[PDB]
């Protein structure tokens, strides 16, 4: 839905 | 990348692949980049410097292979190409080697989050990891300095950051490396970035986040002893980045 910088999982 | 492992984009979801079109029918790879925000990708000015025609570049996100398609990939045109005024190249080094590409899809939108597309975090002003930290670099660059082709599968490797004092030793690079650059090498000079990896990310964990600490910029040879790879020190370009993003 929205980005979370740095999150792969 | 010399050494490394082959990987998939799910492991580097912020990696962007930039190609150039030759309407003769072919589109060739140019450099890598990283997605900073939905509409902005950051790379290296030296990748564009020679052919600053934004209209002939194509940017793809969510791509694990170089010339074959990956399910889930997104294609964009370059709406704005911002190269660094003050970029300079010498016998080795590139100065102020950072560029920003604003992307737009044929539908008029920016990137959308998926399991293969994510942004990478930026560092805070002048905040870096300490030398010794292990960071990873990714890309489609050469696997050996003598190769004349690029691999088809995305690769990645881990390298450690070294100090400026170590990198500015005369038998390394001397003063060719500035405080606006970072050097990173493998303790055993076994893995490194190479031709074709320019523009991609050097990611380290900073304050708990996977941060874009450097941009692949230059180096003498690839995986050579006392010849680390040099990266643009993103922490020192934050104002520049904000003025435009
Ligand atoms: C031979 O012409 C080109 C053109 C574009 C490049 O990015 C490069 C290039 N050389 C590179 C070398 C290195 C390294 N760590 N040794 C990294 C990125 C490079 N990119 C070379």
């Amino acid at each position: 839905l929205k980005f979370q910088c740095g999150q792969k999982t | 990348i010399i050494g490394g492992e082959f990987t998939t984009i799910e492991n580097q979801p912020w990696f962007a692949a930039i190609y150039r079109r030759h309407r003769g029918g072919s589109v060739t790879y140019v450099c890598g980049g990283s997605l900073m925000s939905p509409c902005w990708v950051i790379s290296a000015t030296h990748c564009f410097i020679d052919y600053p025609k934004k209209e002939d570049y194509i940017v793809y996100l969510g791509r694990s292979r170089l010339n074959s398609n990956t399910q889930g990939e997104m294609k964009f045109e370059v709406e704005n190409l911002i190269l660094h005024k003050d970029y300079s190249a010498d016998t080795l080094a590139h100065h102020n080697d950072i560029a920003l590409l604003k992307i737009r899809s044929k539908e008029g939108r920016c990137a959308q989050p998926s399991r293969t597309i994510q942004t990478i975090c930026l560092p805070s002003m002048y905040n870096d990891p300490q030398f010794g930290t292990s960071c990873e670099i990714t890309g489609f660059g050469k696997e050996a300095s003598t190769d004349y082709l690029y691999p088809e599968q995305l690769k990645m490797t881990v390298v450690k950051l070294i100090s400026h004092r170590e990198c500015q030793q005369p038998h390394y690079y001397g003063s060719e490396v500035t405080t606006k650059m970072l050097c990173a090498a493998d303790p055993q000079w076994k893995t490194d970035s190479c031709q074709g990896d320019s523009g991609g990310p050097l990611v380290c964990s900073l304050q708990g986040r996977m941060t874009l600490t450097g941009i692949v910029s230059w180096g003498r040879g690839c995986a050579l002893k006392d010849k680390p790879g040099v990266y643009t020190r993103v922490s020192h370009f934050l104002p520049w980045i904000r003025s435009h993003t």
